[PDB]
């Protein structure tokens, strides 16, 4: 039985008006016949006399005044569990994928209260993602946050590919990945791209894209992310990639401006640090479980400083740079080595020997990165004999940290490897400190343990 | 012509009887919800400032008697109020529960628990807001508050009564300065509080069983505001802390309290502002920013005897107490010359800039001379501390400047040979572990012999080890006055011989 | 113009009356005060700044014939809130709020000369099952019209006038 | 008579009969729980409405109380009577001595004095302090203000002239603390009682912890006392420890009040409300008052409203900047930015007058400098380039100077310095006479002879 | 109460104002006593037309080797001086 009345429509906002005691409360749903097709309203504000102001979740055009509007008893509820995965799904739970119909047990509200004090795990650990460079320069913590920040071509698709095959193979996780205010045609030639690499038995996707009203894209990321819980719930690890959280930041601050209220510090929404916590404090490390995120980042006008970029950065644990330098050196991943940043990279959280190692392959590469601007000046021939050695095991430790994927395989042809952690430090450690100084910089290009580079070295 | 939330069932209930305050004047019903900002219709008893009680069990704080309706913020989640719902007045003006049952506990901004460990054993309830002391009941800060931190208790000094604003960047060890301060309070009398507003959870948990790992969470209270919930919970909790930490202030002993973001509650407080549409100003700030801070850091001070004894009717006669307050302030690409970094410069009395370059260059803590300093000064060491750092801030305020104006090479060697590696050694000593905390005497003797030379000509660069093993045979053997010298804080000749005697004794061996 | 202003107060009104079986002399006196509203003297008054307790008094005074429920609270609500002048609407809503509920419909006709009685009979009846109302038809002799009938049954109209066929087929060619 | 009717934070709304209104400035009083508030009416509004400002905590207050008409303004006691003493915004004793002995009392309220009232003097006043009376002597009965962002030196230099002018100084003064640290007033209380000169000093404060409506206020009834001692016949001293936080708490305010903001936030009417102020605090033909004004700049930004529109009021301007007091050159005052009234040849003399424009030049041509010495090196600079560098700087180590208030941030003994001896020393200075020394030697020093000892000691 | 005067804001004006300190209403503020004016002037007025003016053909000295050698001003003309505190 429908109750309420459409009383106004200004662009996506709709005002609709209840008897004064049926009045639904915040973020409930309503839902109107927009002709055939149906329209879910959310709502965002009550006001005096049962009026309630809703944003609509699809096209306000083509709705009249005094139009019938059905309450909902509970917030938008999404499918969640296994049915969801290799699925395509938009903000309302919807199959946007034409595969037909998703048989799912059970429903889940995309609103709820972050975990409780008592219920986050008294522990901290590591996530071993088996990328060289990511675990050595930029270790990841089970429940932190994770900016990335290069910019296209590097690579960065294949980099969130190989995660999520890591995180499901190597451990025994699922993944969500949450395409927020993004172009349509990267997520089609990436969901392409996970079909022809037998991943997407294994992701789960939700799409709000560019093309979309400001509602969809600004709960599509909550969708999401409750799926994400759901994975939770069931003991899992989950990783949840954000393919562009500066958009959900950007959606709010258009939905903000639709509402009226007054503009802050540099015309983003008054409630950004608010809005911006609500969903990042979600993102943690639980004594049944942990989610793990992925963020791509983006830094308007390249400014550090912007409020949008300085709220975000309050969350991140690690961040790591991808570089179009490093990709013209054929090196994969593309991973930035000097400003890639982590704060697990602190000795008492990952132990002396790892923050050692990576401190000193940090300050050989920052110093070959001076003799490199010598030679291209003056000539091989001017550097004295222990720089010539500095640069010799400097372009070494820079091709060690190149790796074979297990989806990139359609380009390199190698069969890719997974690392584990010692693994790499003790490889690291050998070539820093002057072992294997006896074989070519090429015996350890695009290789995985050590033990293979010196066996490459053999057959080379 | 706009309406002024007056609508038809309520003028349908005027209609029935205009005097509708022949009914109670307890209690109201909401009449509109927004973005955690409430309007109450009724309520004719209400006064500003006071908890009005939702159902369930919530509070909202009476922030605007209008001419026929209460503003007012929810403490809480909003989402599940609607309208109509029937809403109570209690008689109460925002009071927080407060007494010493409290400590080791971690509580919400309202008082309630947040560990698992059940009840509060609190003494009694005490106004969330208050007004400072006056001027005629302060007294002068003498007395020494020791963090475990070489560099700042030689050159920042901070004296109980006093307020240290901790200011620099993000990622430059300001929360682990303000909790190794307060493990170095494990067992010197003086309590502790920390108060997190806008922190993420995972943090507040790690840094809770930090502090109960050191032993220190059994003498501190902490409470929490995480960065998930509703903005007037981060802008009032500092005050709470304020009024927890108040409390020992009152009852003539000493508490140190951190606040562990000001320039988070300052965003809170701009939101809250915003949705009541205020008008901004600097950097879209509302005007009375200032007043927001102020009327907090103000009140931590530092009370005389006749005050503490008016204050508890005679009972706890001829003590003094005092409320030290470290707020935390973290600015964006180091620059100070902002709104709100500078409204708390002008608030606190002294100043500890921690800077990114240097801690990136490793030297940590990052205590940046010549922008740090100490308003009370020298009246807060012991004397054997303040004779030993005599004035070697400004010694480096200039040491810095030139080291960064004559680049090119050391020329004019007059003495700049020892003078520019007296100043890099002196550096090189003041760097520090975290939660390895140093009493005075082994800052004390650390600081002389280092600062009349004996160590100007040795640029040994091999420090860490030299002083572990200093503080190792002074340890030991060849010094009993290391419970004598950390019992008095005095500065004679007849003990700076034996302090002489005892340094070439060491030096004679390694 | 205060259309928005009067709906609360016109819906207060008329759904008060309906608990209290007085609608017909609600009506009444409502449309007395709009008359008050609108005296030159007393437009002069309700401009100034005067207190609105005082004012009210000084409105409840020229209408004696008044309920006790009616004027002496509805006026002194409508004061407080400064909205005196918004009578003259507050009156329209509440009839229109009548209309609604006893299923009527104010419809007009329009005419060059009056109809038949036969012909007006039949648009009564043809209107009732156009619409779902019981009708009211009231009829005004415009001469411009010429020939044919408008009939304008609040937003809808149909126009049968020999000038509106004639300025249409003038925009057909 | 009236009541209560809106609270909005520090601002209340009062009901009153028509016949009775309060006028725009008198007082009324409520019966707050159990103590007692004072209201200052600002403004009429139609119906009977009167809007007020809460002198006090605003808390507690219910809609529906009863308030009761003062039907005269803020008055405060005045003259002798309240020398030795502190008191409240409100004229009240907040020292816990007995009541005040006054025989009069004054509405806070006043006219400026009359054009032809006012009297103007170029009487030098001397002070110990280098850099302020050589590039900004300030003459007996003149304005001088100190601006600054925050942690700069504007207090510690207030202390110094009060020391190095108020205590060899006959008449009584006056000390208005205006939104500024009860930590700072109860230390300079206790100093004074202690130096025994406390009997010359009357002492308001409306301390950061007040409300607005004190912080608003409480630089009016400071104003007032000085009026009551300059009507006498007398001379006075009068130090406002910071004078933006009195049109800061208008701003806070400004918007209750309904009215529209202005530029950067500010009220409307802030250079009137400015200049309400500024313009009675001034001599007269029967008395003087000499004061001096903190100043403190938001976010260091000069161009701010505030500093902009009090720079016209006064007639010594010292400039204070973090750059220069990172340099642990203390007072930082900016030379190329100080001015005063006074610094012409026919008022200074001729000396002094060249002097100071020479150092001005020469610190100005090294300002022109800076910026190429950054990018390419001081090596190529010309050969007089250079020396005008190196005595550019020398002369920024010897504008530095010891003060005794400093003596326990530093351990250096403070200087005091005649104007004869530092115009002596930057004459030589600016000439080359003092070229062989190095820069060390004039940092801290008092006169140029102890510049020339230092220097033997490196 | 308030009664509407139908005059507009006038000031004294003649050649007595010369030499005097007055204040924006006409009234001596010098304190050496009433003002010899020659009548009253309308404080807003309608400057010349068009046709009314002549063209700036005479110089008014300032005395300034800068001003008078490279920024002449003209009597009828209209110089800003601009610049900051
Ligand atoms: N003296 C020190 N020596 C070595 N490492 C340190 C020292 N002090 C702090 N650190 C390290 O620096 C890291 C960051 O410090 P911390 O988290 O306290 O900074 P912060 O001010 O809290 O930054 P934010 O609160 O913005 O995250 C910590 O992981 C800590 O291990
Ligand atoms: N691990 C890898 N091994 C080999 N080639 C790689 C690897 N990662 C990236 N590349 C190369 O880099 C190219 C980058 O293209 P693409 O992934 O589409 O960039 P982006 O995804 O950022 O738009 C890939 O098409 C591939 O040729
Ligand atoms: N001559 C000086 N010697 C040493 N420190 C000084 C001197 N002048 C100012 N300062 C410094 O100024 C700091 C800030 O205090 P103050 O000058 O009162 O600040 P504000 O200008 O905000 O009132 C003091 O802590 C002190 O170190
Ligand atoms: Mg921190
Ligand atoms: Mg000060």
């Amino acid at each position: 039985m429908a109750t309420g009345k459409i009383v106004q429509v200004i662009g996506a906002v709709v005002d609709v008006e209840f008897p004064q005691d049926a009045v639904p409360r915040v973020y409930d749903a309503l839902e109107v016949q927009n002709g055939n097709e149906r329209l879910v309203l959310e709502v965002q504000q009550q006001l005096g006399g049962g009026i309630v102001r809703t944003i609509a979740m699809g096209s306000s055009d083509g709705l009249r005044r005094g139009l019938d509007v059905k309450d909902l008893e509970h917030p938008i509820e999404v499918p969640v569990g296994k049915a969801t995965l290799g699925r395509i799904m938009n903000v309302l739970g919807e199959p946007v994928d034409m595969k037909g119909e998703i048989g799912e047990e059970e429903r889940w509200a995309i609103h709820r209260a972050a975990p409780s004090y008592e219920e986050l795990s008294n522990s901290q650990e590591l996530l071993e993602t088996g990328i060289k460079v990511i675990d050595l320069m930029a270790p990841f913590a089970k429940g932190g946050k994770v900016g990335l920040f290069g910019g296209a071509g590097v690579g960065k698709t294949v980099n969130m590919m190989e995660l999520i095959r890591n995180i499901a193979i190597e451990h025994s996780g699922y993944s969500v990945f949450a395409g927020v205010g993004e172009r349509t045609r990267e997520g089609n030639d990436f969901y392409h791209e996970m079909t022809d690499s037998n991943v997407i038995d294994k992701v789960s996707l939700v799409y709000g894209q560019m093309n979309e009203p400001p509602g969809n894209r600004l709960r599509v990321a909550l969708t999401g992310l409750t799926m994400a819980e759901k994975f939770r719930d069931e003991g899992r690890d989950v990783l949840l990639f954000v393919d562009n959280i500066y958009r959900y930041t950007l959606a709010g601050t258009e939905v903000s401006a639709l509402l009226g209220r007054m503009p802050s510090a540099v015309g983003y929404q008054p409630t950004l640090a608010e809005e911006m916590g609500v969903l990042q404090e979600r993102i943690t490390s639980t004594k049944t479980g942990s989610i793990t995120s992925v963020q791509a980042v983006y830094v308007p006008a390249d400014d550090l400083t912007d409020p949008s970029p300085a709220t975000t950065f309050a969350h991140l644990d690690a961040t790591v740079v991808l570089s179009r330098q490093i990709a013209s050196l054929g090196i994969y991943p593309a991973v930035d080595p000097l400003d890639s940043t982590s704060r697990q990279l602190d000795p008492l959280v990952v132990g002396q020997e790892h923050y050692d190692t990576a401190r000193g392959v940090q300050s050989i590469l920052q110093r070959y990165q001076e003799l490199k601007d010598i030679i291209a000046i003056l000539g091989m021939d001017e550097l004295s004999e222990e720089d010539k050695l500095v640069v010799a095991r400097a372009r070494k430790i820079q091709r060690f940290l190149s790796q074979p994927f297990f989806v990139a395989e359609v380009f390199t042809g190698s069969p890719g490897k997974y690392v584990s952690l010692k693994d790499t430090i003790r490889g690291f450690k050998g070539i820093m400190e002057g072992e294997y100084d006896h074989l070519p910089e090429q015996a350890f290009y695009m290789v995985g343990s050590i033990e293979e580079a010196v066996e490459k070295a053999k057959k080379l | 012509q706009l309406n002024s939330t007056e609508i038809s069932e309520l003028i349908k209930q005027r209609i029935a009887q205009f005097n509708v305050v022949s009914e109670a004047h307890n209690e109201g019903t909401i009449v509109s919800v927004s973005d955690g900002v409430i309007r109450i219709h009724g309520l004719a008893d209400c006064m500003q400032g006071e908890m009005i009680s939702l159902p369930g069990n919530r509070y909202a704080i009476a922030l605007n008697l209008e001419r026929d309706s209460v503003g007012a913020v929810v403490m809480g989640p909003y989402a599940d109020l609607a309208e109509g719902m029937k809403v109570k007045c209690t008689g109460r003006i925002l009071e927080v529960p407060v007494g010493r049952g409290l400590l080791g506990r971690v509580v919400n901004t309202l008082g309630a628990p947040i560990d698992g460990k059940g009840p509060l054993d609190h003494d009694g309830f005490s106004a969330v807001e208050a007004i400072a002391p006056g001027v005629i009941e302060r007294q002068s800060v003498d007395q020494p508050v020791q963090t475990g931190y070489k560099a700042v208790d030689s050159m920042i000094p901070i004296g109980r009564g006093q307020r240290e604003l901790i200011i620099g960047d993000r990622q430059t060890g300001k929360t682990a300065l303000a909790i190794d301060a307060i493990i170095n309070q494990r067992d010197s009398g003086i309590k502790c509080i920390y108060v997190a507003i806008g922190q993420k959870a995972s943090t507040i948990s790690n840094v809770v069983r930090k502090l109960e790992e050191h032993g220190a969470l059994a003498n501190t209270i902490v409470v929490v505001a995480t960065a998930s919930e509703s903005a007037a919970l981060q802008y009032l909790a500092p005050y709470a802390g304020c009024a927890m930490g108040e409390y020992f202030r009152d009852r003539g002993e000493d508490a140190l309290i951190i606040y562990d973001d000001l320039s988070k509650q300052a965003v809170a407080y701009r939101q809250i502002s915003l949705l009541l549409r205020r008008p901004p100003g600097r950097e879209a700030f509302p005007g009375d920013v200032f007043y927001l801070h102020s009327r907090l850091l103000e009140r931590a001070a530092r009370v005389n005897a006749e005050y503490v004894e008016a204050f508890t009717k005679g009972e706890v006669k001829g003590k003094t107490g005092s409320l030290t307050a470290l707020p935390i302030i973290e600015t964006q690409a180091g620059d100070v010359s902002a709104f709100v970094p500078t409204n708390v410069i002008s608030i606190t009395d002294g100043q500890i800039f921690l800077e990114t370059n240097l801690f990136n260059a490793g030297i940590r803590p990052a205590v940046n001379p010549g922008i740090s300093v100490s308003r009370v000064g020298g009246a807060a060491q012991t004397k054997i501390m303040k004779k030993l750092s005599g004035g070697i801030r400004t010694a480096l305020a200039q040491y810095r400047e030139l080291a960064a104006f004559s680049q090119f090479a050391s020329d004019l060697d007059d003495a700049t040979r020892k003078q520019l590696d007296h100043g890099q050694k002196v550096t090189e000593l003041l760097k520090q572990k975290q939660y390895a905390p140093m009493s005075v005497a082994q800052q004390s003797l650390v600081l002389f012999a280092a600062e009349r030379g004996y160590l100007a000509d040795v640029e040994l660069s091999k420090i860490g080890s030299f002083e572990a093993a200093l503080l190792a045979y002074v340890d030991r053997d060849h010094a009993p006055l290391m419970q004598e010298i950390n019992q008095t804080g005095g500065y004679n000749d007849e003990i700076e011989g034996k302090l002489k005697g005892i340094l070439d004794s060491f030096k004679a061996t390694q | 113009e205060f259309i928005t202003v009067a709906r609360p107060y016109a819906k207060a009104a008329f759904d008060f009356a309906v608990e209290h079986q007085s609608v017909e002399r609600w009506q009444d006196m409502l449309a007395f005060a709009a008359e008050v509203t609108k005296n030159e003297q007393m437009a002069e008054l309700l401009s100034g700044a005067l207190a609105p307790e005082t004012l009210a008094e000084s409105f409840i005074a020229v209408a004696g014939e008044q309920l006790d429920e009616n004027g002496q609270n509805l006026i002194r609500v409508m004061a407080e809130n400064g909205r005196l002048n918004a009578l003259p609407d507050v009156l329209e809503q509440f009839i229109h709020l009548r209309a609604v509920s006893e299923a009527t419909a104010e419809v007009d006709v329009i005419s060059a000369a009056a109809l038949s009685e036969q012909q007006l009979a039949k648009i009564s009846a043809a209107m009732e099952k156009r619409l779902s109302r019981k009708v009211k038809l009231n009829a005004k002799i415009d001469k411009s019209v010429m020939a044919g009938v408008i009939i304008r049954a609040g937003d809808m109209v149909i126009d049968g006038s020999v000038r509106g066929r004639l300025e249409r087929l003038a925009d057909v060619l």
